[PDB]
């Protein structure tokens, strides 16, 4: 929540985030913009990529091909504004490891 | 993850059982050790395969394939042969291909004496 | 190859392309005066060999594309009369480091 | 009963950095298979063997250390007609549920070559026949035919059980089946 | 409403002390909830004719200057005779 | 595609500097999370520090990859690269 | 919502929908899916297949593609590329499964053929030999008779010996035939631009204009080749009589199938604007002028070659000349009793052409009986639509339209006051009329720049559309349909491949009248639809 | 870099620069969102600044490399052992076929 | 039981960007909106029955489940709403590719208008495998233009038009396309003029009016007109007009609304009652939940009874609605307002699309500037005592201001007691977390001492902010990349932050009454990141001109001038207790020879200030440099070393101590290359 008053939680904009970058932290990123601003895990379904919830990809009967994973909240939330317009960013997924 | 290789060697027990004993001896050694879980099933992989054993043997393996490599059993069955139905009468003959049918007399009889080196 | 006199028309540029297997060089004399090669920023250029391509882009172990390219119907392009992908390398003099070189690519 | 070749991706957790890699590795796929069942494949125990093991790879947040490895594990699977010994334990009229002991009960072998001459009472037998009856806990050797594997987990916010996901058939179409004292 | 997950604690005090904001009960000492979400910054029959039944009202009535408060009470008061159509056949007025 | 051989090695042996970091940050994490530590421990703490007084020491297991453009791999011990 | 409305399997899929379970429920697997891709994107290479498909490449690829070879099913197209090599791109043969999904209607194509033989296990017999030709596609008499068993009499299996030839039947793939159509008249369109005796520098025009006369001539025998040739026609062997050419695998034309399907439906036309014994004469007037009729082998030139505002509208023209002319001489002058069951004196009786009028036929020879043709099906093409809509939406719907067909661009009181219905009604069934095109409506700014309400509306028709919006017709039911009965098999496949490979139960005996009495709606429901889908597909 | 010169605003970053949102993290971000879903762009997560949306890990800098810890293995006791029940029963199956 | 569930973890790569099947959309949602808003009021506020607002669709305050997933707004995500739509309609976004999309094809017959092997030649040149998102572009761009000069169709024999987007700017007709019957030429004819003319013909002869006067209006596309018109465009082009026809995309029958999807709830909250019966409403739901209104009107309308006339602008009234409802266009074009109105247009309309456009929001306002966590806000003043890179941190925000940690081994004793001070004084815990991640536990009920003995190692708790903890710290207009640096963490009392002055010009804080903000990392690899890497000791000079930022500034610089300056001389007792000063008691030293003997023993300047670099027999540090301070004197140029003037010149330095000159900026005072703290380093 915004300000001082209301409680607290302070402004990390543009200008001063483009800092870090030159300092090539990725940590710094990870921790600041991901865990403790938005903690947040989307179920997605490989086949027809879209973002459900539980145990259903809900375009698809499914309740199978969900990956529990993490993405800032914000994301999720730009998401559902687009696809609640007509657009969709299906999304392509792979392994994290195995090279 | 993917399966590779599903059937891949066909395995029924004669050490199968007994290298769980051996793993058994490395992890926990059943209940008289005093002197994970994990262990559950391990008495209940026992249980039966012990048993009827009771109510064995290791050259027993090597005297197996013997005299049982001449004969038209393919694979199938002579694995089964090993352990259910101790070679003997309409038993053998209940499943196989051509079991008695061609091959009959010594074909059938070696199964109750081999079996006898044995079980 | 051949210039313009003066006058243009797009009329022969409606068909420029004829003949495959031979080709045109098409310029109008006003933009050639002093040879632009000759001047002063342009740095050196030099075509290479379109097998030490290949050499070139395994020591970096690169593939084509992919590369700082030039504009087709570059002057400087058209100076050396490039087609597709042929490439060049070039030496830019100036003192910062020193005398280096670079690589490009019609595109 | 059977081997086979299979490869997936094990997370060694931290605290096991000081035993040694197969153990570590062991454990888990103990944890994760165990008790367990691989789906339209077969039931695990344990794995036998392992190899291929290569270079840990690792992710930036977990710094848990992550090597996927391939090997052949101790599995379940038997062929299609086989007579084997089980029971009687939960059961209808028309078939029975044999089982051996401590492994599940989840076979059930319906009545078709099983004999025709049979009568059911609600009193301790299934049918008995023209050759009788059988009893739980008794060595029975049974037929068994076709294996089905149903994953079917509608896991859902809606239904918020049936887990037979590996279920067997089979009758009895000669002597000795059911009462293994008819042979023997 | 709810209780503890484990102490059964059905009493719950929201700490504002520290402004974590956070509500535990003195039962149990574990929060039930994170960061507790708030806020931020006419074609009828019957739906116009009540526009104009506070409008008229509303007019009519403070030149008076009886209180805004009771005018709203009156109002809801019209909208009940309105319902046993008490209003039909008589001068508005 | 594969590995390269230790035999070919084209890159510094000096450090990357985000070795320093990455290598450090994932070690503590490790220590964090409790696994043994290979250096000698004085009374002191802490998921980092001990790191640091251990990598002077040059003990820590860990192995860098390193990923030319075109997928070539690569591996250095941290025991094999140098300050 | 619960699959039943089908939204997916019946919401985003015109056209190729149909195609893609043409294969399937025929002959799928992974034989099905490529087709659809390539009616998909179209223009393909083979090595380009998998790229996308996944088709597991050139195990399908080559027997998918040799499997559409012997059934004809893609169009194939072989070349070589300038700088070298080879080069191939393969379309789908004109609709290919067209041919396949008539099927039993091509069986009714015997039925102008099923004299000479009546009720016979004959008529059943030439329905094998033809159904198995179907199946394989092109066939020779020589591999036929191979397949079949010998020392049999040959003018008796089928007897079709000699009556292999008639009107229908096949005719050879010729480089050309299963060849794209456009993609020919490109090969073709070559040796003329290409082949220039050098006369001007410049001014194409008079190169041109005469190139493509030399295209048109040229492409004239060039697809009458095909037509017909006698060469095969003509083998006369010793001990027999004048047979076609054994040798040679032709294919089956839907040509005689065009005009003698449609013809039916207009049978049905006049049968409905005339007599029962005119009409029945009419019908038999067909029997002869169905063999050489263009019909809906018009289109040719319609494709692939320039059209004009000029050339396009005067050299269509010579399609509307052709026919009335130099082929009625093979077309109806003066005709002597076809059969007959009208008895007594039939010479007056034949004057009957006459009474036939409008608006349609009854245009001949100043002096002979003749009826209009080259003119003919195109009126006639106008006149199908009409009464589709009558009691499918609306009686009134009708008349207005009709009327809308007439008058032009008007408005809704000069409709209110042309006929009839009230404005709750002529807003009703025009606003329901609106609910599926057939309006295109016109407006025009009154008393504002460009806005709604100060505006003013006009109405209109443009058969375009109109006789054209109706191929979505085709994805109807037709393939939602054809889902439905391969949809239906998936419940009973535990007993289908049993029963059938079986020849029990009284549940078993229950549901084989559903099912079979569920064959004999989804089939003949087809057999209403593709009677129907028949026309705006075609002219 | 691409041809010539160019950058730096609205039509000059949109040059070869293919992260469509990363576009979106600049201007207009209407009809380049609705024109990238039109054209169906298969696009990627590539771009640093790109990265930190999506929120997974940076593509340089500290993510300049993944990282591996030593196993420590010897591929000696990867050697398998079996009694062989597949070479005993083998010769059943070999004749009168 | 129990098949064994293989989960991986999977990392996105790749975004698929497509436009939505009619299925799809209606695929997913649960409801129709259909109905109404009205909440249908009974018995509640918002009962809402179904509803464009409906519990299973998602939820606004916390107090009702959200029935498909429970849980209120601690775990629904939310779920879309579907919308039955009379009439296609119109679409603002795709509006201007949607032109093109219908400019190519011809309007009559629908096919793509070029053909041939130069079809063939466009197709083959998009394949190879260099495109490019500019090949994209431009090749499309460059295939597209041959329309317009395409004067003919192919097989359809009649000519096109172009479609200018009708009007102009005014929002009313720009939804509103039309093309014509264009070149004319006047006086060669088409048959279509003809044709056009007669079409006149009967309302000439009917209402001979309006005609004249009005006229040349040509003709336009209704979405209906150009919805069944697509459905004839098939296959074919595709990728012509640059989509592909995988499946879903099933051709560009997508890019007109047939069926609208609903915002989830969670999205666009009604502002709760908040205190009273005022319950703040949100446009989006308003807006749509009147698109449910006049949907329902065409439905019911145009179901029987209304007119032609009274409905386009209905039908109208919708696609501008629903153009406003997701983007801007025309704001105020004299159009008269509907439902729920008031008639005085007060701005607040548009922010859907503008919600991602500009400002504060999700654009690069909201999600690029992500608000943060951890943090705090105070004000500067001066520790020079305070080492280099250790922000103080008052702790008073300390208490509050925590840690997390991960409990094993090493750490128990330090926790194990760290906990039992509880929260309140300093050196301790607050919020503590089991092995079982149930929530947390704070330190409120009560316990610790009992509790504080389970502590199992898997155990996770917070700190406060402690010595030798890592922070970085901020100042808010931020340059560059000396904008942020980071810090070890020390606590003293009052309440302020306070750090060391030579790191103030990276800052370029002015002290005075200006801010700061206080940063801490969570997970312990942004530790050691910023720390040995972002932090001060490493990051000491800047990246411009590769010079020290970093120096003594103002005092500091004239501080040590005064010591520096050659007339000053001092004494073994003041050099003692000098040297002190310089490094608090600790460190040991050596004492130089003296300088001056004879008349007392004195020292000099240019020797305390040397021992500053080199304290020690054992100090391990050696400089020489020499450099020009400013205010450099000329000596007398005959004099080679700069180092004699008549007034310093040179410093110089052999042997690491101090030769001659004042120091004063120059040596020490950044703004060179050479510097005495840039050789140290
Ligand atoms: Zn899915
Ligand atoms: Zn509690
Ligand atoms: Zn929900
Ligand atoms: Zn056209």
């Amino acid at each position: 929540t915004e300000g001082r008053s209301r409680d607290g939680g302070l402004r990390l904009g543009e200008m001063e985030r483009d800092c870090v970058i030159a300092y090539g932290a990725s940590q710094l990123l990870l921790e600041r913009l991901m865990i403790s601003s938005d903690a947040f895990e989307v179920d997605v379904c490989d086949k027809c990529g879209l973002m459900g919830y539980s145990g259903w990809c809900t375009t698809c009967k499914s309740a199978e091909n969900i990956i529990k994973m993490t993405i800032p909240y914000a994301a999720k939330l730009l998401f559902q504004e687009l696809l609640s317009m007509n657009i969709a960013p299906r999304l392509r997924l792979e392994d994290i490891f195995q090279q | 993850m993917k399966v590779l290789e599903e059937r891949n060697a066909f395995l029924s027990d004669y050490e199968v059982l007994k290298f769980l004993t051996d793993l058994e001896k490395k992890h926990l050694w059943d209940q008289k050790s005093l002197a994970p879980e994990l262990q559950g099933i391990t008495r209940n992989v026992v249980n039966y395969l012990s048993i009827n054993k009771n109510f064995m043997s290791d050259e027993s393996f090597a005297e197996l394939m013997t005299k049982l490599n001449s004969f038209k059993l393919f694979k199938a069955e002579k694995l089964q042969i090993v352990n259910q139905l101790p070679a003997n009468m309409v038993h053998l003959y209940s499943i196989v291909e051509e079991c008695d049918a061609r091959f009959d007399e010594k074909t059938i009889e070696e199964m109750l004496e081999i079996i006898s080196g044995y079980a | 190859i051949f210039v313009y006199q003066n006058n243009i028309t797009p009329s022969a540029m409606k068909l420029v392309p004829s003949i495959p297997p031979a080709t045109i060089e098409t310029f109008n004399e006003a933009a050639l005066v002093v040879n632009i090669t000759h001047h002063e920023l342009v740095p050196k250029h030099i075509r290479l060999s379109s097998d030490e391509k290949r050499e070139l882009l395994k020591r970096y172990r690169l593939k084509e594309s992919q590369l700082p390219r030039i504009q087709r119907a570059d002057p400087v392009a058209l100076y050396l009369g490039l087609k597709r992908g042929e490439v060049v390398k070039i030496i830019r003099k100036s003192e910062t480091s020193g005398r280096y070189a670079s690589y490009r690519i019609c595109m | 009963f059977i081997l086979s070749k299979i490869a997936d991706l094990v997370r060694i957790p931290p605290d096991q950095f000081h035993r040694d890699t197969i153990s570590a590795i062991t454990h888990q796929l103990n944890n994760k298979f165990a008790n367990k069942i691989i789906p339209n494949v077969g039931l695990c125990i344990t794995i036998y063997d392992l190899l291929t093991v290569e270079e840990g790879q690792l992710k930036p947040g977990d710094g848990s250390s992550y090597i996927n490895v391939t090997f052949r594990a101790v599995v379940f699977k038997p062929f299609l007609g086989e007579i084997v010994t089980g029971w009687i334990s939960k059961c209808t009229a028309e078939g029975i549920k044999v089982s051996l002991l401590g492994i599940f009960d989840d076979i059930f072998i319906p009545q078709n070559m099983l004999f025709e001459g049979c009568y059911y009472t609600p009193e301790e037998s299934a049918w008995i026949w023209p050759k009788l009856y059988f009893d739980v806990n008794e060595k029975i050797r049974f037929r068994i035919e076709r294996e089905v594997f149903v994953d079917v987990k509608p896991k859902s916010p809606k239904e918020r059980e049936k887990p037979p996901a590996y279920a067997l058939l089979g009758s009895c179409q000669t002597d000795g089946m059911g009462l293994v004292s008819w042979w023997e | 409403m709810p209780v503890c997950k484990n102490c059964h604690g059905t009493e719950f005090e929201r700490d504002l002390s520290n402004a974590n904001n956070d509500l535990v009960c003195k039962a149990c000492g574990v929060v039930s909830e994170d960061n507790p979400i708030v806020s931020e910054v006419a074609l009828e029959s019957r739906e116009a004719t009540l526009n104009n039944a506070r409008r008229k009202l509303r007019a009519v009535s403070y030149a008076l200057h009886i209180p805004e408060y009771i005018t709203d009470a009156a109002f809801q008061w019209y909208k009940l005779a309105l319902a046993n159509n008490f209003v039909q056949g008589r001068r508005s007025q | 595609e594969k590995a390269i051989p230790k035999d070919q090695r084209a890159t510094t042996p000096y450090m990357t500097k985000y070795e320093r970091a990455r290598i450090l940050g994932t070690r503590a994490l490790q220590i964090s999370m409790n696994a043994p530590v290979f250096v000698d421990l004085e009374g002191e703490t802490d998921p980092l520090r001990i790191a640091m007084k251990e990598l002077a020491e040059k003990k820590i297991p860990l192995v860098i990859r390193r990923y030319l453009p075109d997928g070539s791999f690569e591996d250095w011990s941290v025991e094999e690269l140098i300050v | 919502v619960m699959t039943i409305s089908s939204l997916e399997q019946r919401t985003l899929n015109p056209d190729l929908f149909l195609y893609k379970e043409l294969v399937k429920a025929h002959l799928g697997e992974r034989a099905a899916s490529v087709i659809g891709m390539l009616v998909a994107l179209g223009r393909l290479s083979v090595r380009e297949l998998v790229e996308k498909i996944d088709g597991m490449d050139v195990d399908s690829v080559k027997t998918t593609l040799v499997s559409l070879t012997q059934l004809r099913c893609v169009k194939y197209l072989q070349e070589t590329a300038i700088s070298g090599k080879k080069t191939t791109y393969y379309y789908y043969n004109e609709e290919g499964i067209h041919i396949l999904l008539y099927s039993g209607l091509i069986i009714d194509e015997i039925i102008t053929q099923m004299r000479v033989n009546d009720e016979e296990e004959h008529k059943q017999l030439v329905a094998e030999i033809v159904q198995n030709v179907i199946s394989l596609g092109s066939l020779t008499v020589e591999d036929y008779l191979s397949s079949v068993t010998s020392d049999s009499m040959k003018y008796t299996i089928s007897s079709l010996f000699v009556q292999l030839c008639e009107m229908g039947y096949l005719i050879q793939i010729s480089k050309l035939h299963y060849t794209p159509i456009e993609d020919l008249w490109q090969f073709l369109y070559e040796k003329h631009y290409k082949n220039i005796p050098r006369n001007s520098p410049l001014s194409d025009l008079k190169k041109r204009s005469q190139a493509k006369m030399n295209a048109k001539t040229d492409f004239a025998k060039i697809i009458n080749k095909p037509n017909e040739l006698s060469q095969i026609l003509t083998v006369d062997p010793k001990t027999s009589l004048r047979i076609v050419k054994p040798t040679v695998s032709l294919t089956i034309n839907l040509d005689r199938f065009m005009k003698g399907r449609r013809s039916k439906q207009l049978i049905n036309l006049a049968k409905t604007r005339v007599g029962s014994v005119t009409a029945q004469v009419y019908k038999i007037a067909l029997r002869l002028t169905e063999q050489k009729s263009p019909k809906i082998r018009d289109p040719l030139t319609q494709t692939g070659l320039l059209q004009d505002l000029e050339e396009a509208k005067s050299f269509q023209d010579e399609a509307e000349l052709v026919e009335e002319k130099t082929p009625g001489l093979t077309f109806n002058a003066i005709d002597l009793a076809r059969h007959l069951p009208s008895a007594s004196l039939i010479n007056s009786h034949l004057k009957i052409l006459a009474s036939s009028n409008f608006p349609f036929l009854n245009e001949t020879k100043p002096g002979v009986y003749y009826v209009p043709y080259s003119k003919l099906m195109p009126v006639l093409k106008s006149s199908v639509y009409e009464y589709v809509i009558a009691s499918t939406l609306g009686p009134s719907a009708m008349r207005l339209s009709r009327c809308i067909r007439d008058n032009k661009l008007v408005s809704e009181k000069i409709i209110n006051s042309t006929a009839l219905m009230k404005e709750k009604d002529i807003r009703s069934t025009l606003a329901s009329l609106i609910r599926y095109n057939s309006v295109e409506i016109q407006e025009v700014p009154r008393t504002a720049d460009r806005s709604a309400s100060r505006a003013v509306f006009l109405f209109r028709c443009k058969e375009t559309h109109s006789y054209n919006f109706m191929r979505q017709n085709l994805e109807w039911n037709m393939a939602n349909l054809l889902f439905k009965k391969e949809k239906l098999k998936q419940e009973n496949s535990t007993l289908l491949k049993k029963a059938n490979r079986d020849d029990l139960l009284p549940s078993e005996l229950n549901q084989l009248k559903m099912v079979n009495e569920r064959e004999l709606n989804v089939f003949a429901r087809l057999s209403r639809l593709l009677s129907l889908w028949e026309v705006f597909q075609m002219a | 870099y691409k041809g010539e010169v160019l950058g730096i605003t609205r039509f000059g970053l949109s040059k070869m620069r293919d992260s469509v949102l990363q576009l979106a993290s600049f201007e207009k971000t209407t009809d380049h969102l609705f024109d990238a879903a039109f054209y169906m762009k298969k696009d990627a997560v590539e771009g640093v600044s790109e990265c930190i949306i999506l929120g997974q890990t940076m593509s340089i800098g500290t993510g300049s490399f993944k990282v591996v810890k030593g196993t420590n293995i010897s591929e000696k006791d990867l050697v398998p052992k079996r009694c062989l029940f597949e070479s005993l029963s083998n010769e059943a199956a070999l004749k009168a076929n | 039981k129990e098949v064994v569930v293989s989960e991986t973890p999977k990392r996105i790569k790749g975004l698929e960007f497509s436009a939505l099947s009619a299925a799809d959309i209606v695929a997913q949602s649960e409801v129709e909106v259909s109905t109404r808003d009205l909440f249908d009021l009974e018995k509640d506020r918002a009962p809402k029955a179904n509803g464009a607002l409906d519990p299973k669709m998602g939820v606004s305050s916390s107090s009702l489940e959200c029935a498909t997933c429970h849980g209120n707004l601690a775990s629904c995500h939310g779920h879309f709403g579907h919308l039955k739509l009379a009439l296609p309609v119109f679409h603002i976004g795709y509006f201007k590719a949607t032109i093109q999309i219908l400019q190519g094809i011809c309007k009559n017959c629908s096919a793509i208008l070029l053909s041939e092997t130069d079809k063939r030649q466009f197709l083959h040149e998009l394949r190879r495998p260099g495109v490019d998102n500019l090949r994209r572009m431009g090749i499309l761009k460059k295939i597209l233009d041959q329309c317009k000069k395409q004067r003919r169709c192919l097989h359809c024999g009649a000519l096109n038009g172009v479609v200018k987007k009708a009007a102009a700017g005014a929002g009313s007709a720009a939804l509103k396309i039309i093309h014509d019957t264009f070149r004319w030429v006047g006086k060669k004819s088409a048959p279509e003029k003809d044709i056009w003319v007669g079409e006149w013909k009967e309302v000439l002869a009917h209402n001979p009016e309006l005609e004249r006067y009005v006229k040349r209006c040509m003709d336009d596309l209704n979405p209906l007109k150009t919805l069944n018109l697509f459905k004839q465009i098939k296959s074919a082009d595709c990728e012509l007009l640059g989509i592909d026809a995988t499946v879903p995309s099933g051709r560009p029958e997508t890019y007109i609304w047939r069926y609208l999807p609903a915002p989830p709830v969670c999205i666009r909250p009604s502002v709760m009652m908040q205190d009273s019966p005022a319950s703040n409403e949100d446009d989006l739901t308003v807006k749509l939940t009147e698109i449910v209104w006049t949907s329902s009107l065409i439905k019911a309308g145009l179901d029987k009874g209304i007119s032609i006339n009274n409905m386009m602008e209905h039908w109208d009234y919708l696609q501008l609605t629903v153009a406003m409802y997701i983007n801007s266009d025309s704001v105020n074009p004299a159009m008269l307002p509907g439902s729920s109105n008031g008639g005085g247009k007060v701005k607040p309309i548009r922010g859907f699309c503008q919600r991602l456009k500009g400002k504060q929001g999700r654009f690069r306002g909201n999600l690029s500037g992500k608000r943060v966590d951890f943090s705090g806000r105070t004000v500067i003043s001066p520790d020079p005592n305070l080492s280099i890179d250790e922000v103080a941190v008052p702790d008073r925000v300390a208490k509050v201001l925590t840690y997390p940690e991960k409990v094993t081994r090493y750490n128990r004793h330090k926790l194990q007691e760290l906990i039992v001070n509880g929260p309140n004084v300093h050196p301790g815990a607050n919020y503590l977390l089991k092995r079982n991640e149930d929530a947390r536990r704070n330190l409120r009920y009560g316990d610790r001492m009992k509790l504080a003995k389970n502590l199992q190692i898997g155990d996770v708790v917070e700190r406060h902010l402690e010595d030798g903890d890592v922070v970085l710290f901020n100042r808010q207009p931020s340059l560059h990349r000396l904008s942020i640096l980071s810090h070890y963490a020390k606590i003293r009392p009052w309440r302020t932050f306070r750090l060391n002055e030579c790191v103030c010009t990276p800052y370029n804080a002015d002290f005075d009454g200006d801010e700061m903000n206080l940063h801490v990392p969570q997970t312990e690899e942004a530790r050691a990141e910023a720390i040995n890497l972002m932090g001060v000791k490493n990051n000491l000079l800047t990246p411009k001109s590769g010079e020290p930022i970093i120096a003594a500034t103002q005092d500091f610089i004239t501080g040590s001038y005064l010591i520096s300056h050659k007339d000053s001389f001092y004494d073994r007792a003041t050099l003692t207790q000098l040297l002190s000063m310089m490094s608090d008691g600790i460190e040991h030293f050596d004492i130089p020879p003296p300088a001056i003997m004879k008349p007392y023993y004195l020292w000099t300047g240019k020797q305390v200030f040397s021992l500053l670099i080199k304290p020690n027999h054992n100090s391990p540090v050696v400089i020489n440099l020499d450099a020009k301070n400013k205010v450099f004197v000329p000596p007398k140029s005959k004099s080679l070393p700069n180092e004699m003037s008549q007034n310093d010149g040179f410093v110089i330095i052999r042997g690491s101590q101090i030769l001659s000159g004042v120091m004063d900026k120059s040596v020490l005072g950044d703004g060179k290359k050479h510097s005495v703290f840039y050789t140290i380093l």
